[PDB]
């Protein structure tokens, strides 16, 4: 059954996705690539204390409809 | 005034902008309470530059305040906290007066200030009074508290506050290929717009819709990655061609509620979504700490005391019954959480104070400027994972008791034994800049490496420059030119003399060229390593070594308001190199050479012209004059041979003899680059030119250029000549007529007016590469037969320029700016100023002390976990932040990938085969067979193959009886440098069933 | 500072506002030529309060200059216009230092200033040079000339200029009685909204449509004197009652062309529409006056 | 069946639909229905002339796309 979730980036941008609770993280990263142009290897997604890994499903991370994931980056200055 | 010192504020300027800092420079700030928290906030705000800073804290210094107050010394005990701190804050930034408010009995004095900050020293009753006076008077108000591993902040900017720029991000921009009457905008080709619903854009260059370009803003409805809609445009006309859209950030008015209102109806911003249910609990818990205090004559619960913890739990319980809405209908008080708050109420933790010091200081800057989105309005935080396992380090009223020690309010949380282990740690800190100074400050307050078995080693090969001073708080103007690490070590020992003699400051760069200094003994003696770096290469280097030596690494970084932390734990997590970061955008060569449409393109082109003209040319000439095999060696080895030979030729044939000659040379280069070269490009492709297809050649990312007519009154034409002549003079050792002055326009004009500029004549056989996917990059004998013999030029040398972006008197940025802006004029691209050109050409990273301080705080909360040798990956937290939003997020690290061969599990990152001695090849293969069930199939040293199982008998007889080092010498014919103590070998192998299998690598120990 | 004296600037402050005046107080202004035109301009700008005012006019005062130069006396004949006027301009407003520029041989001095004004004492050749320098350096340039009953002025604020408030009028504001799902906003009883197509508004106190109140701007489509439309609000909820709208003035970026470009391709603003056919005649005429002098 | 414009002293632009034979009276009432000002208080000028109540748009050679100005007397000084 299909639902909407959100992806917020570190720059403040909010992306809306349509997914089913049985989709893999791979699936989700691919949806993000079609919208932002980023390739799956470069995406880092975190939700509720966990970083999301390529082989698992949304259900494995208890992601529910309206949930918000965060796309984050490693910074290089200091 | 309206003046901002770029030489001091350069890196902060690229984060905040001119207008925000101008507002900051009209803002008077007042900080109430100067323990750790207040002094951290004050340091960051004084550094950033506000009109004035005033501190209030009439309380006498006691020994325990030194837990996080890095500007108090034991000699200060008895004196007022505010008086003693004042001069030291003043030293951070001469542009910011620092004053002490003697008494706050008259609340009316608050009216002198634009922003008031109430720290942990102000009672809640007083916070409410002060907030009411501030809110109703138009004064911005912020408060914050820390208690052990817990913390909060509250923000109230009043009824009317305007956010001018919500993010600080570059406005999106893009090229348009079509605009339909209904307002659907289509991007050119593969270009994404990057907009979001509700964004606003303006337009220009849209032909056919003329008033759409007048600066009117349009609201964006997004349709896909490549299209958005702006509403009907039939009324403006009909789209023909062209168009660029530019995002515009609009003002946003927001309201805040008072502290009183928000105590009973809070609006939360979460610091860690994994913990969001704790925000309501802690909101109650912090109010109970204040109630408890009113019942106990000002005192907080005592350390690790059950009786007080129970009272705190009762107070919180009475709150949730009185207001069932605050936790939620039928939601229970989290008693264990409240109990910890009580146990740790007196704790004063460097990590937590640094996190809130950075955050709140940034919120102050927002409050002064309308830059970035304010916290709205309560945030709670805890780092309870930092607590050690109570089996190893029990916590109770005895272990946790004070000892008459600057570390007493850290002992309050962790206990004595644990604090002692921190003291006996051995650490390597790589880098001594912004993070470096913050880190060294935190370690001073921790007493880390102060113990008899402990030490700190810090290394950095750079010296202190003026712009560093804006965020490297250990350095003073007097210290400019000295070495970052040495100065920093001295400063920290002044803060905590327990470290005197315990910090080894080195000035060596870390990398492959310094492995004789940072050798096996060095690395193997360490407990862990910490990065404080500003480039990816050095990070990758250190990560590789921490993997090799099996040491934990604590990593972090910033970019403006963005930051991150990452922990790398031996035998547990991925390392830094295990993941990819997005790479630098590469500009196609045809865009640089012939078809720029952005200022970034003209700047890159200018930077290369600068290298060619003033660095590479000179270097090539010097090689030609001092290397007798140079022409020869070049004919075979160079990409652009004709390029190098022409360069040397021109350099020796047009030798200037005076400064006037350099002016003429620069004037003629202008003619060539901005006039003749452009007429040539137009000759090949006229404006009306069409494609095979029938479309106009000059469209989309291709902007038809126009040749320039030199005009000394144009700023860019002038400065191209001034900087070009002065740099040419430098190359040839000629004295400038400006060396002790500004450039005189009439004098350059005099020279240029008498010049004969040669007319342009096209080259009909010249051809131009349009796409990167097509071709083309006797004379040369002739070209060699025009070279002066070096004998003609005995003792002649050209002086190549070394690009220095931070010396405004050397003409470098002056040149690149004028050169870029002239090409921009050619191609109808808006010109850029020196600050922007310096940012792009100098690859400068925006930086500010607030973010640095906050991120370092997080690193030091993770450091507690290394000290306890935690092996439960769930206890660790990688952190990600953007203070502009404000946003904070955390994740458990990724586990290291695991593998298996035969019946054996191994760690694909951290495991290896440790072989002692310079073993014989046959002994090595035999060992692996007998001990590991592995049939070695391939064995390599770096790039060379030492053994394979396909070798025939003759070749095996050659290699099998050789020690590894001799085997390497047989194949490479080079020797092992004798300073080498280990060699890594890669192997391929088959398992017992004869199938290939991934396996760990080998380390040979000589 | 960052401080405005209300006891002096009271009635002006109600015209310009604090922010505009704060920017003024960081601006250095240069005026070239102090016959009547220059001293009128200088008088008004000094009264208004700018960071500093600098005057350049080395020519000797002659009796005829007293036609409109109200700060010259016959005692001043012989002396330089700039010097004699400086002290009198200075009394207009103690907050505004008034200096004299001794020479303009070096054009680089212009970099000290944010706005440069060239009056009728500056030749068309020097105007063009100076404008070229100002424009390419990001200095705001203005020129003006009067001749008998004729006059003109020219404005060039550079490639990038932002207008923050186009009119100085109070933002329109009003009470809302209904907001339909399609965005239709109807006024509370006989009140007129007064908005114009393409204005922006924000909202507060609208019940039932909560994120309508967060400070987001909505674009106004006027339906009639008593209603305007902001686009669907279905996603936001269902209107119940209350609400106030407030107009928000948004920044607008504009570009100006250089004097050189405008000499051959002028953008006109008319001073009297009954005489519009004259603007082009006079634009040729003023150029001809300069050719005559050459 | 034409359009004309009325610009006010505050910068506001009003659009009207009129026929060329309409009286000034007609136009002023359209401005009342749109702006709320009563005709006696309106002052409209075009091309050097102030528009008087008894005449038509045609009498002042007002053409389609023409812009009129609604102006005010100010009381301060
Ligand atoms: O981010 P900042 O510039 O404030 O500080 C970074 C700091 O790191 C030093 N550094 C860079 N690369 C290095 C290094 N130190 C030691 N070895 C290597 N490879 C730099 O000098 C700065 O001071
Ligand atoms: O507009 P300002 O206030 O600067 O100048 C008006 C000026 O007029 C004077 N005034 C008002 N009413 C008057 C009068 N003078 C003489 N008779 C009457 N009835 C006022 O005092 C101001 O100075």
């Amino acid at each position: 059954a299909a639902m909407q979730i959100f992806v917020k980036t570190l720059t403040g941008k909010t992306i809306t996705l349509e997914v089913e609770s049985s989709d893999t993280i791979d699936n989700v990263k691919s949806k993000i690539q079609d919208k932002e142009g980023i390739p799956p290897d470069q995406q880092r997604l975190i939700f509720a204390g966990k970083q999301l890994e390529d082989g698992r499903t949304l259900s494995d991370y208890n992601i529910q409809k309206e949930s918000t994931l965060h796309l984050v980056l490693r910074l290089r200055g200091g | 005034a309206g003046e901002i010192d770029e030489s001091l504020y350069s890196r902060q300027l690229y984060v905040l902008g001119k207008e925000a800092m101008l507002k900051m420079q009209t803002s008077n700030v007042l900080i109430l309470g100067l323990k750790g928290l207040g002094v951290e906030i004050a340091k960051n705000v004084v550094l950033a530059g506000v009109k004035s800073m005033t501190v209030f804290d009439p309380e006498p210094v006691q020994l325990a305040d030194l837990s996080t107050q890095f500007f108090l010394t034991e000699k200060d005990i008895g004196q007022k906290r505010g008086d003693v701190t004042r001069a030291k804050l003043a030293e951070l930034n001469a542009y910011v007066p620092v004053n002490v408010l003697d008494s706050l009995d008259d609340v009316t004095q608050l009216s002198q200030f634009q922003v008031v900050v109430a720290t942990d020293t102000v009672s809640l009753e007083d916070k409410v009074k002060i907030n009411e006076f501030c809110h109703s008077s138009g004064i911005r108000f912020i408060s914050s508290e820390t208690r052990g591993l817990f913390g909060n902040t509250f923000v109230d900017l009043g009824d009317e506050f305007t956010v001018l720029d919500p993010t600080g991000e570059e406005p999106r921009t893009g090229m348009v290929s079509d605009i339909e009457p209904d307002g659907t905008v289509t991007m050119l080709d593969d270009n994404r717009h990057g907009l979001e619903d509700g964004n606003f854009v303006r337009f220009s260059e849209v032909e056919g819709l003329d008033k759409l370009n007048d600066g009117t803003l349009f609201k964006v409805e997004v349709l896909g990655p490549f299209a958005f809609r702006i509403g009907s445009v039939k009324e403006y006309g009909e789209y023909k061609k062209g168009g660029i859209f530019t995002e515009v950030k609009v003002p946003r008015k927001i309201s805040f509620k008072s502290l009183k209102q928000q105590l009973s109806n809070p609006e939360f911003v979460f610091s860690d979504f994994a913990k969001f249910d704790r925000a309501a609990q802690l909101h109650l818990g912090f109010q109970a700490l204040h109630q408890f205090a009113v019942r106990h004559n000002g005192e907080l619960p005592r350390t690790m005391n059950d009786e007080d913890a129970n009272e705190l739990i009762k107070l919180v319980t009475d709150l949730s019954v009185q207001q069932p809405e605050v936790l939620g209908e039928g939601v229970d008080v989290n008693e264990d959480l409240i109990k910890e708050l009580s146990y740790q109420a007196r704790g004063d933790i460097p990590g937590v104070v640094a996190f809130f010091g950075g955050l709140v200081a940034q919120e102050v800057l927002k409050a002064c400027s309308g830059k970035f989105t304010p916290l709205k309005q309560f945030m709670y935080f805890d780092s309870l994972e930092s607590l050690p396992d109570p089996k190893n380090f029990p916590r109770n009223e005895k272990t946790t008791q004070p000892v008459n020690s600057r570390y007493d309010n850290q002992i309050a949380v962790f206990g004595l034994d644990f604090q002692k282990k921190i003291a006996n740690s051995k650490v390597f800190l790589v880098g001594s800049g912004a993070i470096g100074c913050e880190m060294l400050k935190n370690w001073a307050l921790l007493g880390l490496g102060s113990g008899s078995d402990g030490y700190i080693v810090v290394t950095d090969n750079d010296s202190i420059e003026k712009s560093n001073l804006n965020r490297q708080f250990l350095f003073r103007p007097k210290d400019v030119g000295k070495n970052k690490s040495e100065v920093a070590a001295e400063a920290v020992c002044a803060m905590n003399p327990d470290l005197k003699g315990k910090i080894n400051a080195k000035i060596d760069k870390v990398g492959p060229e310094t492995e004789e200094i940072f050798n096996d003994s060095f690395w193997e003696s360490l407990d862990f390593v910490t990065n404080a770096l500003d480039n990816v290469d050095a990070r990758t280097y250190v990560d590789r070594r921490c993997v090799f030596y099996r040491k934990p690494l604590l990593e972090s970084g910033t970019l403006g308001t963005k930051g991150n932390t990452q922990v790398i734990i031996p035998r547990l997590t991925e390392s830094y190199s295990s993941s990819r970061d997005p790479p630098e955008k590469s500009i196609p060569l045809c865009t640089l050479r012939s078809f720029p449409n952005k200022i970034d393109h003209t700047i890159a082109w200018a930077k290369s012209l600068f290298q060619g003209y003033f660095t590479d040319s000179a270097e090539n000439v010097n090689m030609y004059l001092t290397q007798p095999n140079f022409v020869e060696q070049t004919l075979k080895q160079s990409g652009d041979v004709k390029g190098v030979l022409e360069s040397i030729s021109d350099s020796l044939s047009s030798k200037p003899h005076n400064f006037e000659d350099c002016i003429k040379w620069a004037r003629l280069e202008f003619e060539k680059k901005f006039n003749h070269d452009i007429k040539q490009l137009l000759f090949n492709f006229p404006k009306d030119a069409k494609t095979s297809n029938g479309e106009p050649f000059w469209s989309g990312a291709k902007r038809a250029p126009t040749p320039l007519e030199f005009d000394i009154y144009n700023n860019d034409h002038f400065h191209f000549v001034v900087a070009g002549a002065s740099l040419r003079a430098y190359n040839y050792g000629i004295k400038s007529d400006d060396s002790n002055s500004k450039p005189n326009v009439d004098e350059y004009k005099s020279v240029i007016d008498h010049m004969i500029i040669p007319e342009f004549t096209p080259n009909a056989n010249l051809k131009i590469q349009v796409n990167d996917d097509d071709p083309d990059p006797d004379e040369i004998d002739q070209l060699v037969s025009s070279l002066p013999d070096p004998s003609t030029l005995a003792g002649f040398k050209l002086e190549p320029v070394d690009f220095e972006k931070d010396d405004d008197t050397n003409h470098h940025i002056e040149f690149i700016t004028a050169c870029s802006n002239c090409r921009a004029q050619n191609y109808f691209i808006e010109t850029a100023d020196r600050q922007k050109t310096k940012f792009i050409a100098g690859r400068i990273i925006p930086a500010i002390a607030t973010t640095t301080s906050l991120v370092t705080g997080l690193v030091n909360l993770e450091l507690y976990k290394l000290i306890d040798n935690k092996t439960d990956i769930e206890q660790y937290k990688n952190g990600f932040v953007n203070l502009a939003l404000p946003f904070f997020g955390f994740s458990e690290p990724i586990a290291s990938p695991k593998g298996e061969y035969n019946n054996k599990k191994y760690d694909k990152i951290w495991d290896r085969f440790d072989i002692k001695g310079d073993i014989k090849l046959s002994d090595l293969i035999e060992h692996f067979e007998k001990d590991e069930g592995l049939e070695i199939t391939m064995l390599s040293y770096g790039v060379s193959l030492l053994y394979a199982s396909f070798f025939p008998p003759k070749k095996l007889k050659e290699r099998l009886n050789l020690p590894i080092t001799q085997l390497v010498k047989l194949v490479t014919k080079k020797d092992i440098p004798a300073h080498v103590s280990t060699m890594i070998l890669e192997i391929c192998a088959d398992d017992k069933e004869g199938e290939d299998v991934e396996v760990p690598f080998i380390t040979i120990h000589l």
